[PDB]
């Protein structure tokens, strides 16, 4: 089951469901290089699949994106995002990703 | 049971050896690393993947010290590792990564069977101004100094990474050289 | 730059597919066979080819699996993708509530041929 939006240097959004998780991809004028996988524990907890594990803005950009999800967009929880890592406004920027992704019903 | 493979940093450049008896790879251009070796390709895979991934997005050289954090997040999530690149942010770096996943940075260091032995070595000859060709002479002698056989261009390797060369892996020429070369400085008494 | 397919005949297939209007712009692929409720995510994967600066590609799971049937068909064709179209690309395997392991072993060929095919239509 597939969505996706368009907005505006161009931002581009994407998702895909299954029933063990949904797959989101955050296009930067068409480019992507970094994948993280924010599953939960049951009752978050972000994992580096490519790209800087280490830079502490992405398990705030993921977390957040998780939120929008679980406890405001539908309609035991794992979510893979793939972005371009050129995106970090930056709390500014952050609010018009999460607008983009509502903006397609996710 | 791991075999033996020695770093040494320097201003201009850094120096991967290890005992022969493929246990030198390039990672990229500017970061090669030596190991201990078949449970390897899936690392250096990874490694390899995250080094072009930033380059063709980013048109530089990746990090060393996010590479090496990128090899070693793959084994905290669950072999061992001599990384050695240069980059633009901290020039020649070394690092250790063990099979645990944690990783330290080193100016000279030495993984494998005589590595006890050679790290006392290391310990008290390294400083901050060797040049290269030191450095290529002072890891050669400490192979020779722990080595099962003798040290020949055959059972021992020798590479380097430099600010301008990137990544290289001596064929025996260079190394046949630089071992006699050894032979020649050692006996001068 | 996305599109929504099915392509039929040797069973029919879905088709999610991200790619370029116009180079660091990565084809996105997810597949499953269509059915007639609906999917789950199996292996997500990726590669990218080297330069010749240095006819090779890498790659890595994004997201892995226990069954080599599934990794070796979603790197397999991801290496080829991203090869042929040089171009990274991240293909994602999907699989069917009770999918048989067979479907996959006798159609492994087929379907990176379908997508090989699907491809070099939407680009050249």
């Amino acid at each position: 089951i597939s969505y996706e939006f368009q907005t505006h240097k161009e931002l581009y959004v994407q998702a895909t469901h299954f029933n063990n998780t949904i797959l989101l991809q955050i296009r930067l004028n068409g480019e992507m290089d970094s994948t993280y996988e924010v599953s939960s524990k049951g009752l978050y907890q972000v994992v580096t699949k490519l790209g800087d594990s280490a830079d502490p803005k992405v398990p705030v950009v993921c977390v957040q994106i998780a939120e929008l999800y679980r406890r405001v967009i539908l309609p035991q929880f794992s979510l893979l995002i793939s972005m371009s890592s050129k995106i970090w406004n930056d709390f500014g920027k952050l609010v018009f990703v999460l607008k983009c992704i509502k903006d397609m019903y996710a | 049971l791991g075999s033996t493979a020695i770093g040494i940093a320097t201003k201009e450049g850094v120096v991967l050896g290890v005992e022969k008896r493929e246990k030198i790879v390039e990672i990229d251009r500017h970061i090669g690393c030596a190991m201990s070796t078949a449970d390897a390709r899936s690392m250096i895979e990874h490694a390899r993947t995250a080094a072009v991934t930033h380059n063709l997005y980013y048109d530089e050289d990746i990090n060393v010290e996010s590479l090496t954090q990128s090899v070693c997040d793959l084994a905290l999530r669950f072999v061992a590792l001599l990384i050695a690149g240069h980059d633009a942010d901290d020039g020649y770096q070394l690092f250790h990564a063990e099979p645990s996943g944690t990783f330290y940075r080193y100016n000279a260091k030495a993984i494998g069977s005589g590595s006890e032995g050679a790290q006392a070595e290391l310990l008290n000859e390294w400083h901050s101004s060797l040049t290269l060709k030191e450095a290529e002479l002072l890891v050669l002698k400490i192979l020779k100094q722990v080595m099962e056989e003798k040290l020949d261009e055959n059972n021992a390797q020798l590479s380097c990474i430099t600010k301008q060369d990137g990544f290289k892996i001596y064929d025996n020429e260079k190394t046949a050289e630089l071992i006699k070369e050894l032979k020649e400085k050692e006996a001068a008494e | 730059k996305t599109i929504s397919r099915t392509i039929e005949s040797q069973p029919t297939l879905d088709v999610i597919a991200t790619l370029p209007a116009d180079k660091k712009i990565p084809i996105s692929l997810v597949v499953g066979f269509k059915q007639e409720s609906s999917s789950s995510l199996s292996c997500y994967y990726y590669a990218i080819p080297l330069m010749r600066d240095r006819s090779n590609v890498v790659g890595i799971p994004l997201l892995d699996t226990k069954d080599d049937r599934i990794r070796d068909m979603a790197r397999h064709m991801a290496t080829i993708i991203s090869e042929r179209f040089n171009r990274p690309c991240y293909v994602t395997w999907s699989s069917l509530p009770s999918e048989d392991p067979s479907m996959l072993v006798a159609n492994h060929l087929y379907i990176l041929k379908k997508c090989l095919d699907l491809l070099k239509t939407e680009l050249g």
